[PDB]
């Protein structure tokens, strides 16, 4: 469908087993906020938006409850057919023109995610977990997901991915 | 149906009370409220489904537990006099326009159990002046000196419970409003026809259900333990 | 202002996935809103409401139990139809006007010789509308110029890189020309050879 | 916050009781009234949406006014079986949260119809610590107030049994061990009809 803008409101996603869920808002392909389900708190992507608008996270919690219910009923209805794993793909690029001694942000872009559970972790072949920000799962037109992982570092690095439908982890070096 | 348990309970400060709510409506949302004069109904804790509990507006002092879709329980680990109240449990569908409440639980939390007394009950026979003046007879029943106010009054005429001609106070009353542990009194009236009252074969009885200590509770005084009991008084028709 | 989400309609190792979405399509502001909710089980959409239809519809056969059910109860169906106003129009006219539609980050334009080829890196701007053109000594260059697609940084900013194949002859002046709704007048960054 | 007025309302059978409600949040789009009978838990009486300026349900009617954010429940041909506490509630259903905000309730007492009024004060027998006096069969022009004398207890608003059918009157009862307690002065502190029977 054609439009000037798209608002993708109330993206609720639930998976069993494991009881993992996610509730997000989106505008024009960008995440307004996700509701943290453990701290029960609307977490805005841009804090400024968090100072200009508001959203009650309890609505996210009740929508997640509904989607858990529907997941049970439909899990039974189809005679318990399981989710089919998939092959995710990554792509690495920097946020700014890379400048030695001047920091900035590195971006790893995984796509074709289904189901939504990955370890997006990093490679100086040796784990680095500090100064990393992950986004929440974004919704694709094909109902798989994509997710960005940002790594901040000394402009001196492989993005390792551990999904289910990937036989062995796939490292995408820079 | 939404049913609570227990429906009456007396506790001492620093004890652990567990109000417990069950619902059989296949509803997903469950709520815990308390009712107090000057405050209306107030949400304590609620829940959208099994495993989750959300804080209401007044969650301090209480913890909640939703172990399954049909069970929602409210817990007071260090019970306090300020938590003495009437508690109500509710259920609701997703996006439901209706809350479905339970019948309630009256709970008192007391510093000392020394002020738990059962009621003294008395029936007062109709005046002959009212009989000769209106051809109606009004019996009046008094229940006095009880604490706390967990009391239900009923009239029994010739072995069965009567409802016509009955009106009782909606809430008991303090016999000494200055004291903070004043005992309570309730009054009721049963009006029958004068022809019915004067038949000395009819008997009339005022029964007062009082809720207090239980079996497992412990009593440390000379007086009989104010257990939960029926206390009645009776009058006989006459000439 | 407040954001409202739609109301997910309820129904009546091996893993299983469920997903719901509320899509609002605005053209010319709120002048033409389309509202479509989607119910997805195991990456296959099976039920869907669509304003253009005005009632739920099954997309796979498993959708017939819910569509027919959600169509039967007016409290639901009327609510989902009215969400085109209570969610879409409300969010656009309200919180989006204060946040997404008021955001204006103007870009950072720097030129740098890559080795020949110049690179005009245009970073950190919002929204997505942008024009970038090369000039050589003041005449628009459209041959040997290659731009990346629009790259979305994820933090509500975009970047685009425009590379021009050229040859540095001392005296020449190459300029990168950037047009964006956040700029009162276009940005012109020069690189003298 | 929801604010209800008045806190107590007393009505005679056949009258029209009007319970008033006002709220502050402009976003409230659903306002339900819950009815609570004594000893019971509240139940949904009648509800209105903000898009409507009313709601008819038999004898119960909701008059809504969105501009002033004011709400009113009319009970016509009030029956003694309507004596109960009524709660006004409001919720922004757009927030998907499911928390009603309850008012404080209004206690409605509906007095039963007296065919012939016959105000009188009677002295009841004790059946072998006190003696009680009964004031009954008074019309709408009598307001029974409490005693100026602690140790003199007066109850003035009994609630008819919900199942009662045949002998409904809203009497007042006074009792006291006291000393100078007789039924002539027991109601000294209230405004009594002049033609009040004193046997």
């Amino acid at each position: 469908i054609e439009a000037d803008h798209v608002g993708t409101y109330g993206i609720s996603v639930y998976q069993s087993p494991g009881d993992i869920g996610q509730y997000t808002f989106e505008f024009d392909g960008d995440e307004l906020f996700y509701v943290d389900l453990d701290k029960k708190e609307t977490v805005w992507m841009l804090p400024e938006f968090g100072q200009l608008a508001s959203f009650d996270p309890q609505g996210g919690l009740q929508n997640i409850a509904v989607v858990k219910h529907n997941l049970g009923v439909l899990t039974k209805r189809s005679n318990s057919t399981p989710a089919t794993n998939e092959a995710p793909q990554a792509t690495v690029f920097p946020k700014s023109p890379v400048l030695l001694g001047q920091p900035n942000t590195l971006i790893c872009f995984v796509d074709n995610i289904f189901p939504p559970v990955i370890n997006i972790t990093w490679l100086n072949s040796k784990s680095v977990a500090d100064g990393v920000y992950e986004t929440s799962f974004f919704v694709n037109r094909d109902y798989s997901f994509h997710k960005l992982s940002y790594l901040t570092f000394i402009p001196s690095y492989d993005c390792k991915v551990e999904h289910w439908g990937l036989e062995e982890p796939v490292l995408k070096h820079w | 149906a939404v049913t609570q348990s227990p429906r009456n309970k007396v506790a001492v400060t620093g004890g652990k009370v567990t109000l417990s709510c069950n619902q059989t409506n296949n509803h997903n949302n469950m709520y815990w409220y308390r009712q107090d004069t000057g405050h209306g109904l107030r949400l304590i804790h609620y829940s959208y489904g099994a495993g989750s509990t959300e804080k209401g507006d007044i969650p301090d002092g209480y913890k909640a537990s939703r172990p399954s879709q049909e069970n929602f329980s409210l817990i007071l680990e260090l019970a306090t006099p300020s938590q003495t109240s009437v508690y109500f449990c509710a259920s609701g569908d997703f996006w439901g326009d209706t809350l479905y409440f339970g019948a309630g639980t009256r709970l008192s939390v007391l510093e000392d159990l020394k002020n738990v007394f059962p009621p003294e009950v008395a029936v007062f026979e109709p005046s002959e002046a009212e009989i000769s003046h209106t051809q109606k007879a009004t019996l009046v029943c008094l229940a006095t000196g009880f604490y706390p106010d967990h009391v239900e009054l009923s009239w029994w005429v010739n072995g069965k419970e009567v409802h016509s001609g009955v009106c009782t106070d909606p809430q008991p009353l303090k016999e000494q409003p200055a004291l903070n542990d004043s005992r309570y009194a309730l009054s009721s009236r049963l009006r029958v026809s004068a022809t019915f009252w004067q038949n000395p074969r009819n008997h009339f009885r005022c029964q007062v259900q009082f809720y207090g200590l239980s079996e497992n509770d412990e009593w440390t005084q000379d007086r009989a333990k104010p257990v939960t009991q029926i206390v009645s008084a009776e009058a006989w028709g006459r000439a | 202002v407040s954001y409202y989400g739609p109301k997910t309609s309820p129904v009546q190792e091996r893993h299983f996935v469920y997903q719901f979405m509320g899509e609002c399509y605005f053209t010319n502001g709120t002048q033409r809103i389309r509202y479509v909710t989607r119910y997805i089980y195991n990456r296959e959409e099976y039920v869907r409401y669509d304003s253009d239809v005005g009632e739920h519809r099954a997309v796979t056969e498993l959708g017939r139990p819910d569509a027919e059910y959600w169509n039967s109860q007016p409290e639901i169906l009327e609510r989902t139809r009215a969400e085109l106003d209570t969610v879409c129009r409300h969010n656009y006219e309200g919180p989006e006007t204060h946040t997404s539609l008021r955001r204006l980050e103007q870009p950072n334009v720097v030129i740098s010789l890559s080795r020949n080829t110049l690179v005009c890196s245009v970073t950190d701007f919002y929204p997505a509308k942008i024009k970038v053109r090369w000039f050589r000594n003041g005449q628009e260059e459209t041959v040997g110029v290659s731009s990346t697609q629009l790259i979305r940084n994820g933090d509500w900013t975009f970047q685009v890189l425009v590379m021009l194949e050229m040859t540095p002859r001392r005296g020449e002046v190459y300029t990168c020309h950037v047009e964006h709704p956040s700029l009162k007048s276009p940005i012109t960054v020069e690189w003298r050879a | 916050q929801v604010r209800q007025s008045p806190q107590s309302l007393t009505v005679w059978e056949g009258e029209t009781a009007i319970l008033n409600c006002s709220y502050e949040n402009s976003a409230f789009d659903y306002l339900p009234w819950y009815q609570q009978f004594p000893g019971e838990g509240p139940a949904l009486l009648i509800a209105i949406r903000s898009v409507s300026d009313k709601k008819e349900d038999g004898r119960f009617t909701i008059f809504f006014n969105k501009r002033e954010k004011k709400l009113s429940l009319h009970i016509t041909d009030s029956q003694p079986g309507d004596s109960a506490t009524y709660f006004c509630a409001g919720i922004d259903t757009g927030a998907n949260t499911g928390k009603l905000t309850f008012g404080h309730g209004t206690i409605l007492r509906v007095h039963p119809n007296i065919q012939n009024p016959d105000p009188a004060v009677y002295q009841l027998r004790d059946s072998k610590d006190k003696s009680v006096c009964l004031f009954t069969d008074f019309d709408s022009q009598t307001n029974v107030s409490q005693s100026k004398d602690s140790d003199v207890y007066i109850t003035d608003k009994c609630v008819l049994d919900m199942r009662s059918m045949d002998f409904k009157s809203n009497s007042a009862v006074a009792w006291s061990n006291k000393s100078d307690f007789a039924c002539a002065n027991a109601f000294n502190n209230s405004i009594i009809p002049e033609d009040t029977f004193f046997p």
